[PDB]
């Protein structure tokens, strides 16, 4: 589980272990397909 | 919605990480909506995938 | 009796026209056009889709200056930065205060969606256009055969040889560059492989999807990240993939001229209704019935009794049959004025058969040949009251 | 394992190969006048024969059985 | 000083241009269009190829008819056949002698030499032409670059942006109908596929190899076996694939007009030598040298000292350098009259050298233009003895 | 928000409290966005602070 | 932490800049032409928009 820089965590930015990058709303079907750098 | 926040909660803390991007949910289709309705016709949209495999 | 024929091109309507064959009986056509799917010949210039910024990591050194260099990556862009202090979990990490040097790098990769989700642009050149033709031909009644309109080629498919073409209505609605998206076909200028400005159509260009090469003017722009922390400002042009799904232009399947549908398929432009078409059918002389075994029609006469002028098939007559032997007796109206739902009347010894049709004049005058015997079916018709709904049977105005 | 004819006695004249020209089997000789007048020949040669052609200023070319394809300046 | 120039097509020789920046050094170019591999637009309409009648086993009944069907096998020839007594081994073996029966039945099938030994016809449209443009361009000296011809296609292989044509010359050396076969390809008017006459070209039509279906018209007509003893009688023409080897015309790659070459690839005609490409770079401006930089060179001389009224660089001239500074100086004739095979010389201080160059008039009165400095190499020119070997350098002819 | 809606839980009970209020968030620039990002330049916002002292 | 929107296509003409422009949220782009004649420009671009 990858730990990264979250931008507004919360407060500021933190170092979040489930800091999100690459957001996709490029679909249709009311979903997101998203990565943290968590691995759950 | 403008941004994406996500979140968990351990359980001693909130702990959550929030981002800017924007989003939003076009259907396939002339119409515009907002949302899915639960009927009308089915045709080919673009979407992810339950599975793993 | 190789019955040439010139025959307009339009789709859901049948051509029953009539073999005048010197010696034995006629034989109508059914010929319906179900299909003018068209295939024009075209070539796949690049696909396009939304970008992805998969930024490699940047690498940071801690006390003193990492020269990047410019990789081999569609859109490689990097930019060696100093003056940060990253903070990573620990505070900073790094020792140094200026000598920290953070070198981020970022190219443009084809989306997960450029497999799927994906314009398309084509250099598209006329090709060969195609038809699923019916005919219930004469007493074969049936076959359902895919033909061309090259002026030579024949199907036997059934048992009858059939020349088409070549059309003289050579509107390809496609235009020379194409632009195409799941379905819905754009017949747009896309600028080129190669060259496609950032943010307009084609900033990614990839080939095909396979193809690792790509043009991606992107005017990707790393700048430094902010006051010592990790991370790595892409500074970029959302793609004109995103754009061109709601900037875009309208599809040619709903701003085509002269009546044409598509699919992303063979890239067919289907029923496209418009001109004429050359037809010549070589029939099996077997299916023909020699001239003495007909009844022989004439001492009739014909009139309207309720002519509908009108598109369905609204106008009737009846005939006085003065028939010699009893049985079938195939009809058709060689003028255009008038075109009839029944290709074939049965007659007893002499009797009356309304049949229907429907015309364009307020006086039709439109010979019938009932079998070798002509006759004017001359009157007049009356306007209908009730039109909203698909395609007419009539298709045949003139000077009135 | 294949065929090949031998080579040919290339004589120059003005604009124009003369080539005597001596086959061992009959060997079907052609050329392209590359202007956009092509004006090919064909012939096949079995027996020895003295031929002519009549080459432009841009070029022609030769092919001496599949022995590969020659071509000439004559300005 | 995106450099637009107009370009004759024709493949092995460079095109010196020079690019006339206001502002900084000029630079030479050297364009060389290695290959004008054309790749039109096409469709594999059907493959033909020899016959194979590859008769199923006839069968005997031996006391009594066997009617035959009309099995849906491609030209299923089939006839049944009485009065035999089929020799087999032990004398006849039926014992009947007049209802003996025997049911000949013969389909025509795709040789195993369809697959790989079979012409080809197809469609031919007019597509897009390409070439491995080389040019070992100012001081980069090198890019070898696949480019296209359309007029807003860039290639930025190399550091430059190139942007070809369309050429004016459309001939498609290839005629609309082609056939093709291994490698000798033939602008041949193919009948069609699903018509052509037994012994002609394309007895045997199939779409393609794998394509079960198919059409033979071979004119097999089998005939009765002879004195009561099994066999099969097929009387056929020979196939039109086994004449059009052998009775053929001759190829475009031995016919054609305007100096192409050809192959079984992607059905491209190289080297097509005719009219004009009208091209266009945009060079990296990195690569120019400043204007202050470069040596002045005016106040020379230039004279031709042998000059050859040739093709072959056989033309010279000395030129009393007088230079400024001392290095190297990009040449050009921007004139056509000569064409010149060192793009850059060296210089001293002031010094002198002698260039190579070819021409077309007696009195050879062309500017050159010594890196900006403009001089008339005025002279007279001499005939050569030895005219035969390949194309060129010249390509300069007017009137003279 | 074109409210404002307030309230903690004691436990036994929701117990909040609500109220209108025109509420909007434009940043400061000339890019009117609906919600701060994450990068971009830094220029003169105003703002309250974390602190009491 | 503030915004930004995403950098102009500049595009050359004869004492003219076409700039065709894709932001991110509606931009409020302007200019001044430095001659005594101001002639300023005002407008929200929040659509892609080639402008001149």
């Amino acid at each position: 589980p990858y730990i990264a820089d979250c931008p507004n965590c919360g407060h500021s930015r933190c170092d979040s272990p489930i800091a999100i990058e690459e957001v996709r709303g490029d679909a249709h079907a009311g979903v997101i397909r998203i990565q943290t750098s968590a691995m759950f | 919605g403008d941004t994406v926040t996500v979140g968990f909660h351990d359980g001693p803390n909130r702990h959550t990480c929030t981002v800017a991007h924007k989003v939003e949910f076009r259907p396939v289709g002339r119409e515009k909506y907002r949302h899915p309705p639960e009927h009308g016709v089915e045709l080919p949209c673009n979407r992810y995938t339950h599975k793993r495999a | 009796y190789e019955h040439t024929a010139v025959m307009p091109n339009k789709v859901g309507i049948p051509y029953k026209a009539l073999v005048e064959r010197p010696g034995y009986a006629p034989v109508h056509l059914q010929i319906q056009l179900v299909n003018t799917r068209i295939i024009p010949s075209t070539n796949l210039e690049y696909i396009t889709c939304k970008y992805k910024t998969k930024v490699p990591s940047p690498v940071v050194k801690c006390c003193g200056a990492t020269q990047c260099t410019s990789k081999p990556h569609p859109d490689y862009q990097c930019q060696v930065f100093t003056g940060v202090y990253p903070f990573m979990w620990g505070g900073a990490y790094c020792f140094c205060d200026t000598e920290n040097t953070q070198m981020s790098e970022a190219y443009v990769e084809r989306s997960e969606e450029c497999s799927i989700d994906h314009a398309k642009a084509y250099k598209v050149h006329t090709g060969t256009v195609q038809a699923m033709v019916n005919i219930t031909y004469g007493s074969v009644s049936w076959r359902s055969a895919d033909v061309y309109v090259n002026g030579e080629t024949p199907a036997k498919i059934g048992d009858a040889k059939l020349i088409i073409g070549p059309l003289s209505s050579a509107w390809s609605p496609f235009d020379n560059k194409v632009v195409v998206y799941g379905h819905e076909v754009y017949n747009y200028d896309f600028p080129e492989y190669g060259t496609g400005k950032a943010g307009s159509f084609g900033d990614l260009q990839s080939r095909t999807s396979t193809s690792n090469d790509l043009y991606a003017n992107t005017n990707l722009k790393l700048q430094r990240p902010q006051a010592g922390i990790v991370h790595t400002p892409f500074t970029q042009a959302p793609s004109g993939f995103e754009r061109w799904k709601r900037d875009k232009g309208a599809p040619l399947n709903d701003v085509a001229p002269f009546g044409c549908s598509i699919a992303l398929e063979p890239l067919r432009a289907e029923n496209c209704a418009v001109g004429s078409i050359p037809i010549s059918i070589d029939i099996p002389d077997a299916a023909f019935t020699r001239i003495s075994e007909t009844p022989t029609v004439s001492d009739l006469e014909c009139k309207i009794t309720e002519c509908t002028y009108a598109s369905d098939f609204g106008g009737i007559a009846t005939v006085a049959y003065k028939s010699s032997k009893a049985g079938n007796c195939p009809i058709h109206s060689p003028s255009g004025v008038a075109v009839i739902k029944e290709n074939d009347v049965t007659l007893a010894e002499s009797g009356s058969f309304t049949f229907h049709f429907s015309t364009a004049n307020i006086h039709p005058a439109f010979k019938l040949q009932v079998c070798t015997s002509a006759v004017t079916c001359k009157g007049d018709c009356k306007p209908p009251k009730d039109h909203i709904v698909d395609y007419p049977a009539q298709h045949t105005e003139s000077f009135t | 394992i294949a065929t090949l004819a031998p080579e040919p006695l290339v004589e120059h004249k003005h604009r124009t190969l003369i080539l005597h020209l001596h086959p061992d089997h009959p060997t079907l000789l052609t050329t392209r006048s590359l202007g956009s007048d092509a004006n090919p020949t064909r012939q096949w040669i079995e027996r020895p024969t003295t031929v002519n052609f009549t080459v432009t200023g841009e070029g022609l070319e030769y092919t001496w059985g599949n022995h590969p394809p020659k071509r000439v300046w004559a300005q």
